[PDB]
C-alpha cells in the first residue's frame, strides 16, 4: 500500500512520569498529496491529541470523520486502572504505534477529508507545542451532562422519526455488544494475570526438578533435568508472549472500538441537539 | 450511515485481524513445537 | 498441588474462551470464522 | 543396611517411574498432538 511508514527511537524529553517521549518517525508514502516521497518528522505525544480534540469539535460542528486515537500519555498513574510502566517502556509505545498506523490508515480512507491539508502538514511538519498538555478544562462535558436532562424529556420526540427506525436495531446489538465485550475484556486480562503465576509455578518446577536431581546417581536423570528445564523455559515463553501480546492487543482493539461506540454515541446526540434546535426554532 | 458501512469494513478488519492472529498461531506454535520435536526425539531416542 | 489446582481455573478458564468464541461469532457473516469456531473450540477442549 | 539396599532399589524403581512417566508423556503428547496436526492441516488448507 502506498503509505510506507517507520516509527522508531522512543527518545525520552527528561525526568519525570507519564509525560512525553519523542518518536522517530520516517515516512516514505506514495500519493503526492505527501510531498517529496522522503520526511522523517520528530513528534511527541500528547500534543498533538489535543490536534485530535480539535478534530473531534471540528467534526461535530461539520460531521467528519476522525481516525483511532493517537493515545497520549498522563495514563501510568493516572485514568488507568492500572498501567505499568517496564511493560510500557518499549512496547506500550509499539501499542501507540499500532493505534497510529490505524489512524494512518483510517485517515487515508477520508480521502476528501484527508485533503484538510492544514492538519497534514501538521502531523508531516515539526512545529511541536510546549509541555502545558496536562490540564482538566472538560466544561463542555459538564454541559452535555446538564443538558442531559432535556434529553431525558425530549427523547421521545426523537424517537418519532424513521431513520433511528433503521438505526435503533444497531443500538440494543451493540448494547448486548459491549456487555459481552467488557466482560470477556475482563476474563481475558484475567488470564493475562494467570499466566504470570503459571510461568512462575512451572519455572520454579524446573528448579525443584535442578534441586531434587541433586543427591544422585542416575546421570540419565540429571539429563532430563538439563533437557526438561530448558524445553519447561521453551513453553513459558512461548504461551507467555502469545498470552500477553494479543490478548492486550485485542483488549486495547476493542477499548477503543469501546471509545468510538462512545463518540458516535456523542455524534447522533449532537444531532439530537440540533434537532431540537431547529425543533423550537420552527416553532417559537 | 456510509461511515457504519465503513466500520463494519473495520469489524472485518479486527475480525481479520483475530484471524491472522490466529494463522501466526498455528504456524509459530506448529513450526517451533514441531520443530523442537523433530529436535529433540533424535537426541531422545537414548539420551535423556 | 497447587498447580493441581491452577490447572482447574486454567481449564474452565480456557473452555469459557471457547464458549466466549462461540458466543462473538454470532451476528456475523463470514463463515470462516464460523468454522473456525468450530475447529478451535474443539482444540482447545483436546488440549483441555 | 540390606534392606536399605533394598530401597536405594526402589529409588531407581520410582526414579524409573518418572522416567517411563515422561517416556509415555513425550509418546502420547508427540503422537496424539502431531496426529491432530497432520490431521488438522490437510483441513486447514484453506478451511477454517
Amino acid at each position: 500500500f502506498d503509505l510506507t511508514v517507520g516509527i522508531t527511537d522512543p527518545e525520552k524529553i527528561g525526568d519525570g512520569m507519564n509525560a512525553y517521549v519523542a518518536y522517530k518517525v520516517t515516512t516514505q508514502t506514495s500519493l503526492p498529496m505527501f510531498r517529496s516521497r522522503q520526511f522523517a518528522v520528530k513528534r511527541r505525544f500528547s500534543d498533538f491529541l489535543g490536534l485530535y480534540e480539535k478534530l473531534s469539535e471540528k467534526h461535530s460542528q461539520n460531521g467528519f470523520i476522525v481516525p483511532p486515537p493517537p493515545e497520549k500519555s498522563l495514563i501510568g498513574m493516572t485514568k488507568v486502572k492500572v498501567g505499568k510502566e517496564d511493560s510500557s517502556s518499549a512496547e506500550f509505545l509499539e501499542k501507540r504505534r499500532a493505534a497510529l498506523e490505524r489512524y494512518l490508515q483510517r485517515i487515508v480512507n477520508h480521502p476528501t477529508m484527508l485533503q484538510d491539508p492544514d492538519v497534514r502538514e501538521f502531523l508531516e511538519k515539526e512545529e511541536l507545542p510546549r509541555a502545558v498538555g496536562t490540564q482538566a478544562l472538560s466544561g463542555a462535558g459538564l454541559l452535555k451532562m446538564f443538558n442531559k436532562a432535556t434529553d431525558a424529556v425530549s427523547k421521545m420526540t426523537i424517537k418519532m422519526n424513521e431513520s433511528d427506525i433503521w438505526f435503533e436495531e444497531k443500538l440494543q446489538e451493540v448494547e448486548c455488544e459491549e456487555q459481552r465485550l467488557r466482560k470477556l475484556h475482563a476474563v481475558v486480562e484475567t488470564l493475562v494475570n494467570h499466566r504470570k503465576e503459571l510461568a512462575l509455578n512451572t519455572a520454579l518446577f524446573a528448579k525443584s526438578l535442578a534441586m531434587l536431581g541433586s543427591s544422585e546417581d542416575n546421570t540419565a536423570l540429571s539429563r532430563a533435568l538439563s533437557q526438561l528445564a530448558e524445553v519447561e523455559e521453551k513453553i513459558e515463553q512461548l504461551h507467555q508472549e502469545q498470552a500477553n501480546n494479543d490478548f492486550f492487543l485485542l483488549a486495547e482493539l476493542l477499548s477503543d472500538y469501546i471509545r468510538l461506540l462512545a463518540i458516535v454515541r456523542a455524534a447522533f446526540d449532537q444531532r439530537m441537539k440540533t434537532w431540537q434546535r431547529w425543533q423550537d426554532a420552527q416553532a417559537t | 450511515r456510509k461511515e457504519v458501512t465503513r466500520f463494519e469494513k473495520e469489524k472485518s478488519k479486527d475480525f481479520k485481524n483475530h484471524v491472522m492472529k490466529y494463522l501466526e498461531t498455528l504456524l509459530h506454535s506448529q513450526q517451533q513445537l514441531a520443530k523442537y520435536w523433530e529436535a529433540f526425539l533424535p537426541e531422545a531416542k537414548a539420551i535423556s
